[PDB]
């Protein structure tokens, strides 16, 4: 209960995980300085919900998750309560009660390579919304018409996970992002 | 730029033996590295490109592994045609810079070299400038040495070294150093000699020859 | 109102590239995908290629894979196809096609079209033409117009501002081997009106701000 | 068949200029980025350039920066690399090489290796002038299986063939790599091993043939 | 690539008659991955029919599909007015998704005769040193028809061009407009030029001419 959380291992992990294949971590008995991490110039996004991000020392919970994935920077706002599109619709979704905060920084010098990254991938098409923190990893084909697809792709028929080939050249609303979700039950 | 290093410089493997090469970069580089083969004469071959993935046409003898800064090149059994050099390339960003290489050897039993020595030609001489060569013939392994004496006086700056490829026949090596003086400082001297040092000699072997000497 | 507008007329000299557009309205674009299709003059239609919009990826038939790439921007729902080095035998028309789409579902066929862009390649420059007329000769005669040498397409012509269509036929344009266009346009009328009824032909071309009313008197 | 051709090597004086060209074959040329890999003798491969599918992108290794230049012809499925002002380290083995193109959901990702290789054409930056060899025996031992051959030495540039009795002598034969020495000339040895008792009894011909100098030495090898 | 053929070229049918349309594949191609276009002159294809038996919205229900496999048919039961144009058929599920050649449904009509007229050039046109010389074949069917320039009795050739309007929307004829094209000094060194037209609605080839000058 006295020791130090294992957070160096979550945010400094050597690789994360595409967003459709989103990570998680158990973190409960210890005790962290959340002042470090609001106070850093490193995180480029340090959003709460629930709970102030100025005093959440002062906070105690049974159990902290830890979920950590890759997106692109316009998608990093989309990893918040009520929003839409295709992260938060199809990838990575969060509830509305949600108790936590959302971290996420620039990581084009280590997820980003030139002529484009083939080892993020995103969910682009589903049937159905996400439930809040669901987690989708089929790669059935998409049956985007009334014709049933056989497992050929086609006309309206769409592999439903698709690379993002991060460029370092990109766009810094296209550079990768590595994103780190806290909740707190 | 992205430093590569390769371990170990030279392998002395034989038909079946398990080879792994493994390849370091200086940061980490993901998935993206490739491997390729190359022998004497010959562009370099693509095996593996995105760390484990078999070109086309390439046994499945070969794979590759590594993520980040460390990475490995593995084969199950060797075969006589994997015998060359093998190097990585990092893809990350440019430049696209390559390890320093690999050589996988041909293992043998340990053979001493053959020595001679040459004067230079009377020929040569009319010209005002003088060779002499020091062969070392079919050897094993590798590794050796030539020292350069005349009239016992070490010499140093003034010698060039070349070897063959490894022979395909008895998997030796054969070795040529020549030594180049002024007709001046030729005939200023009359003992010349090479000391050869090698693995298969318990001592050093000297060939020498005296200035005129029939 | 489900609509697909593409870009206007290109004349492009030949080497050159071009690169159409075409903009989606009233579906969702972002769950469908756009094929590319041209069409020359008088000739049957022709597949270029296609592309998913969510995902980019491409395919292209063999006779376009080396000049051809198609693209697509989602943020201002219009999809692109570039073709590089020009030549005469591309002057053609193209389409561009796409089915309609909900967030989730597609129709299953390509039912929205757009309205076509007309693609010229030669080294002709704009010059408007040079209009001559076709007399009657000496119950009912013939005469009209010739819209000789203008470079591009189109003409238009129309008789007594539009009074006269009944016997009218304004005919096809042929490319002469100097480049340039030449169009005939004719009207059959009573034999007892050429004396007692003014003809004039009225030749408009857009392209060099030419209007030309000639009037055709009986030679 | 997938084929890749270089050409436009030679020698060149040292800060002048070369164009060496690629022919390729067998794949939809426009579609793949191209490198230039060169490797210096005795070398690894170093990566010198590459091009983008439509030539509008070009990154350079920093070595050549602003000297050379890449650039593709799209219609002639040929790319070139156009070298300026060169360096005696330029000397090389110029390959052109396609690019390895890895898919992902039918989705192309560039930049991930050198497949598709050509066998290469040499640049040689060099102010020397061109020399045939001179032949010299190196003369088999009284009394010291025996040892013989000649020394093939001040020549440029490379390369020459050594031949024994006019390629009918071929076992036990070593012609070693050229050294490249301090003025500017290549030497060469070519030796072979023989009984002792053949060294009265058996004449050893070489035969060294030089091309850029049109020139063909034969020197008969025999004991002192 | 899956090769698709139309039948026929053209279909020469009355109002009110059944039309008839057949679609070929080179190879079995899935019924639910080809359609039908319907495309008027100087229009956009319209979406027809598609799934090969689904009719689109907005078409009527005159319009129907069949087929399965190599082969696919378009039947119109009652050819309206409106229904003459040019029809394809394109298969979209094995890319590329290529096209038929297409099939133009032309209303049939009884043979009628063109009417010939002959246009010296004007006089402003021959000031500009050419000379066109014009011949209009009037309101015909069928379309085929073979028009002759004779310069003196000279039979001329590759010096002309021609061209012919869509079918009229009230008679169902068409019309060609043909120009014979020489430089003013060719055209003032002969005297009698003549256009003759052969076509089926005439027992003999009818010509037109006119003296230059008078
Ligand atoms: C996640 O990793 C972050 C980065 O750490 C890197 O990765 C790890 C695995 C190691 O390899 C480490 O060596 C890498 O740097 C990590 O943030 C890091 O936290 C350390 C503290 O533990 C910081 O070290 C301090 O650095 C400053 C500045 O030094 C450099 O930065 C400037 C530019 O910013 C350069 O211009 C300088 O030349 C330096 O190169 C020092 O001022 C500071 O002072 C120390 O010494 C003084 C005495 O002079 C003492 O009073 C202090 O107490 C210190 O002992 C430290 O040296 C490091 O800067 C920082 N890096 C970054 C990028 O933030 C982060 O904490 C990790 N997070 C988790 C959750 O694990
Ligand atoms: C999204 O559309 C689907 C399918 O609708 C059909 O295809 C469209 C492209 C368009 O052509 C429509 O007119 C078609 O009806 C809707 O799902 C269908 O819903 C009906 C009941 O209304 C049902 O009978 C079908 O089986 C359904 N088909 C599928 C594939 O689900 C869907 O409701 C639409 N959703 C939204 C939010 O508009
Ligand atoms: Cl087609």
């Amino acid at each position: 209960h006295t020791n130090l959380c294992p957070f160096g291992e979550v945010f400094n992990a050597t690789r994360f995980a595409s967003v459709y294949a989103w990570n998680r971590k158990r973190i409960s008995n210890c005790v962290a300085d959340y002042s470090v991490l609001y106070n850093s110039a490193s995180f480029s996004t340090f959003k709460c919900y629930g709970v102030s991000p100025t005093k959440l020392n002062d906070l105690c919970f049974t159990n902290v998750y830890a979920d950590s994935f890759v997106i692109r920077g316009d998608e990093v706002r989309q990893i918040a309560p009520g929003q839409t599109g295709k992260i938060a619709d199809y990838n990575y979704k969060l509830p509305d009660d949600f108790t936590g905060c959302v971290i996420a920084w620039n990581s084009n010098n280590l997820d980003s390579k030139v002529g484009g990254n083939y080892n993020y991938r995103y969910r682009l098409f589903r049937k159905s919304n996400l439930k809040p923190f669901e987690r989708d990893i089929s790669t059935e084909i998409y049956q985007a018409g009334s014709t049933p697809c056989n497992g050929v792709e086609g006309f309206n028929c769409y592999f439903p996970l698709q690379s993002y080939g991060f460029q370092p050249t990109n766009g810094v609303g296209y550079q990768p992002y590595r994103v780190v979700v806290l909740s707190f039950e | 730029d992205i430093q590569l290093t390769q371990s170990p410089s030279s392998v002395s493997a034989s038909v079946g033996d398990r080879v792994t090469i493994t390849c370091r970069a200086s940061q980490g580089i993901s998935s993206w590295l490739a491997w390729y083969q190359q022998k004497p004469g010959k562009a370099p071959k693509l095996l593996i490109y995105a760390v484990s993935s078999l070109q086309s046409g390439v046994p499945s003898r070969f794979s590759g592994s590594g993520s980040g800064t460390d990475f490995t090149l593995t084969i199950s059994s060797l075969q006589p045609e994997d015998f060359a050099t093998y190097y990585c390339q990092q893809a990350k960003s440019f430049p696209f810079t390559f390890g320093p290489g690999t050589k996988v050897e041909i293992k043998r039993t340990v053979a001493a070299p053959s020595v001679f020595i040459f004067p230079p030609s009377d020929e040569q001489l009319k010209s005002g400038t003088a060779s002499v060569v020091c062969l070392l013939n079919n050897f094993y392994p590798r590794e050796a040495k030539v020292q350069w004496k005349v009239d016992n006086a070490l010499q140093s700056g003034n010698s060039q070294e070349s070897v063959t490829e490894q022979d395909s026949k008895d998997s030796t090596y054969s070795l040529s150093s020549t030594l180049t003086l002024s007709k001046a400082d030729y005939e200023k001297h009359k003992v010349y000699a090479c000391e050869v040092t090698h693995q298969g000699l318990s001592s050093p072997v000297t060939k020498s020859f005296n200035r005129g000497e029939c | 109102q489900v609509q697909l507008v593409q870009s206007g007329p290109e004349v492009k000299k030949p080497g050159t590239s071009v690169k159409v557009s075409c903009k989606a309205s009233g579906f969702t674009f972002t769950t469908s995908a756009v094929q590319w299709v041209r069409q020359a003059r008088g000739q049957r239609l022709e597949w270029i290629g296609w592309i998913v919009v969510g995902s980019g990826n491409t395919n292209y038939a063999q006779k376009f894979q080396e000049r051809v790439t198609i693209t697509r921007d989602m943020s201002t729902t219009t999809a692109y196809m570039e073709l590089s080095s020009l030549r005469s035998e591309d002057t053609a028309v193209y389409f561009c096609a796409a089915p309609h789409c909900n967030s989730t579902s597609c129709y299953d066929a390509f039912d929205i079209w757009g309205q076509g862009t007309m693609v010229t390649v030669s080294s002709a420059s704009t010059k408007g033409p040079s209009v001559f007329p076709l007399a009657p000769s000496s119950g009912t005669a013939a005469l009209g117009c010739l819209v000789k040498d203008y470079f591009p397409e189109p003409v238009t012509v129309s008789w007594n501002s539009g009074a006269l269509t009944s016997g009218v036929h304004t005919f096809p344009a042929v490319l002469q081997s100097s480049g340039l266009y030449s169009l005939s346009s004719v009207v059959t009328v009573p034999s007892s009106s050429l004396g007692t009824q003014t003809y004039i032909c009225n030749v408009n071309h857009k392209p060099s701000n030419t209007k030309v009313d000639k009037k055709v008197e009986p030679k | 068949q997938v084929q890749l051709v270089e050409s436009g090597g030679g020698v060149v004086q040292p800060g002048r200029s070369l164009r060496l060209s690629c022919a390729a074959s067998g794949f939809t040329f426009n579609n793949y980025p191209l490198h230039w890999v060169r490797q210096a003798p005795g070398k690894g491969p170093e990566w010198v350039a590459v091009i983008s599918q439509d030539g509008g992108n070009k990154y350079y290794v920093d070595s050549v920066k602003g000297r050379f230049t890449i650039s593709r012809d799209n219609s002639k499925n040929t790319l070139y690399l156009q070298m300026n002002n060169l360096r005696a380290e330029d000397t090389a083995l110029y390959y052109c090489a396609r690019d390895v193109v890895v898919v992902v959901a039918a989705r192309n990702h560039y930049y991930n290796g050198m497949d598709v290789w050509g066998q290469g054409t040499t640049v040689t930056v060099s102010s020397a002038s061109t020399k045939g060899p001179s032949v010299f025996p190196l003369a088999p031992s009284s009394k010291s299986t025996a040892a013989l051959g000649c020394l093939v030495k001040d020549y440029f540039p490379e390369p020459v063939t050594v031949s024994w009795n006019s390629g009918a002598l071929t076992s036990g034969v070593h012609t070693f790599p050229a050294v490249l020495q301090s003025s500017g000339l290549y030497s060469l040895s070519s030796v072979v091993t023989v009984p002792s008792s053949s060294l009265g009894t058996q004449t050893y011909i070489c035969n060294v043939n030089h091309k850029p100098s049109n020139t063909k030495v034969d020197k008969k090898v025999e004991p002192k």
